[PDB]
């Protein structure tokens, strides 16, 4: 796996409607590339991927 | 999307105008006035000659 270091988040744009409204964009360093999973830790938003 | 605006009532003059939603990028549309025409409405009265 690889080793993520100092992330932040902030938010584009955001409608709250009924389809995917809202994106984010994540800002990180990495030591390789690779392919590994993301999640949300609320209910109040849900991600699509 | 439904946008509302007053735009000067001269010939040449080259009015701008600034639409800003939330989920897109800001458009910008010109609007000028080519020319202008302006009629009464006539009902005779009489000839001369």
């Amino acid at each position: 796996a690889p080793t993520i270091i100092d992330l932040t988040c902030t938010v584009a744009t955001c409608t709250h409607s009924s389809d995917f409204g809202g994106v984010l964009t994540l800002t990180y360093k990495t030591d390789k590339n690779g392919d590994c999973s993301v999640h949300s830790h609320s209910n109040v938003a849900t991600l699509q991927e | 999307y439904e946008h509302s605006t007053v735009m000067p009532n001269v010939v040449g003059f080259p009015y701008k105008a600034h639409i800003e939603r939330p989920g897109y990028s800001p458009l910008t549309l010109q609007m000028q006035v080519v020319e202008t025409s302006l009629e009464p409405t006539l009902n005779l009265e009489y000839i001369t000659c």
